[PDB]
């Protein structure tokens, strides 16, 4: 995101971008958010 | 919807830094209306 | 509508925001009231580029949107974009953008401060003089990082200061043209 | 189908005259018999001729006999250029290189040729748009100027909080 908005990137690019960081950041404080996807660890197991 | 606000009076996404600014805009005091404790 | 109004915004647009953008303010100029699908053939851009520059538009409220509703002949749902210029918003929000450069220099050269001089190749890490005479024992009679065991040298931080400095100077006398253009503007 | 691959025949039939180089206007008929046409029957021709060689921006009327605009395709670079500053004047936008190409021949000499003047943009078909530059007015724009722009972002900043700054710094 900081290379993105650096480069003056596509609005949308930064616009997902953000919303992935947003879902990262809240899966991280909560893997159990309601209708939301999971983070898995690369094998099926969700995050703690 | 999800993990995302949406301010519709017409609609238009909120981004976080939207409602930052606002709530640094907010005063001490209006905390104590809304029972947050300022400091 | 006065000359002047056009003047400044011509002359803030061509000089210093990017010319893709220019490109659709040229459409904004033309017409006051235009569709967003007419834009769309005006400017003759694939409509995922129009959308992200629409996108960096509607953020910085450069040019003001509405929604308009209107039924069709053939009744199907329709909807309908409007973007049009507006010279109260516009004037601020040139202003503003013009005035935050003036504080991240600010900010940068107090950044230049901040940073400790003393720094270590051992270590890898700055210093701070603090830490450097703590370090410094008074039996052994040289000032000298206890962890590494080397000696420190400041020189190495005074040289990227100097660089920004000159900076600074060149964009003072680039930006000094578009004050005046303001200030025929607030005439 | 019947009669459309026939006409799409003779307007590339067209195209390979202009390949050729042939500026004098040729009679349908003797296009006909070049193109092998005799079998087609005489109705489609005519409404051919009625309808779509008038149709086709191409193709151009002369004395009663049909055949291609030379003024449409550019034929030098500096009518190309006065084309340019045209569109630019009137807002028609750019022209397809591919078209400009097959229109003249060695058309990328002619845009060394205009060099500064001329503006060409990248397309994901590789078609290339041409605009021209503005004379009245010339600006630079140095990269370390673009960026310390490009940091700032007024969508931070919340329209009230812009009146408020102007208001705050006693203007
Ligand atoms: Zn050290």
């Amino acid at each position: 995101l900081r290379r993105n908005e650096q480069n003056g990137a596509a609005a949308h690019v930064i616009a997902e971008d953000v919303k992935l960081l947003q879902f990262h950041v809240a899966t991280m404080v909560d893997n159990e958010l309601p209708g939301l996807p999971r983070a898995m660890q690369k094998s099926g197991r969700p995050l703690k | 919807s999800g993990l995302e606000l949406y301010a519709e009076w017409k609609k238009i996404l909120l981004s976080p830094e939207r409602v930052h600014e606002i709530f640094k805009r907010i005063s001490d005091e209006e905390c104590f209306v809304l029972g947050m404790e300022p400091r | 509508v006065p000359a002047a109004l056009k003047r400044l915004a011509k002359y803030v647009i061509r000089g210093f925001y990017g010319i893709e953008h220019a490109l659709a303010l040229d459409i904004l100029i033309r017409n006051s009231c235009v569709k967003e699908e007419d834009m769309l053939e005006l400017l003759k851009f694939d409509r995922k580029q129009l959308r992200s520059v629409l996108n960096n538009l509607k953020g910085d409220k450069f040019i003001k949107c509405r929604m308009r509703v209107e039924t069709a002949a053939d009744g199907k749902t329709t909807r309908h974009n409007y973007y049009f210029i507006n010279y109260r918003t516009l004037v601020n929000v040139v202003k503003y953008k013009l005035d935050h450069m003036r504080r991240r220099i600010e900010t940068d050269e107090r950044d230049s401060t901040n940073r400790a001089s003393f720094k270590c190749p051992v270590c890898s890490s700055t210093f701070t003089d603090l830490e450097a005479n703590q370090l410094f024992d008074p039996m052994t009679g040289t000032f000298r990082c206890t962890f590494c065991h080397t000696e420190v040298e400041e020189d190495e931080s005074a040289m990227p200061k100097k660089d920004a400095r000159t900076l600074l100077a060149r964009f003072n006398e680039q930006i000094e043209p578009i004050y005046a253009l303001l200030r025929e503007t607030e005439d | 189908g019947y009669k459309f691959g026939v006409l799409a025949k003779i307007v590339n039939y067209m195209k390979t005259r202009h390949q050729r180089g042939d500026t004098h206007p040729l009679t349908l008929d003797e296009i006909l018999d070049e193109t092998q046409h005799l079998d087609i029957g005489l109705k489609q021709k005519q409404w051919l001729m009625t309808e779509a060689l008038v149709n086709n921006p191409k193709i151009e009327v002369i004395d009663g006999k049909y055949a291609f605009k030379p003024k449409y395709n550019v034929r030098d670079k500096k009518a190309l250029l006065r084309l340019l500053d045209q569109h630019d004047q009137r807002g028609l936008g750019g022209i397809l290189l591919e078209d400009i190409e097959e229109a003249l021949p060695n058309s990328q000499k002619a845009v060394k040729a205009l060099g500064d003047q001329i503006l060409f943009v990248n397309r994901p078909d590789k078609k290339k748009i041409l605009f021209f530059n503005d004379k009245s007015c010339q600006f630079s724009v140095d990269e370390e100027f673009q960026k310390l722009w490009r940091s700032v972002t007024v969508d931070s900043m919340d329209e009230e909080k812009i009146e408020e700054y102007l208001k705050r710094q006693g203007i």
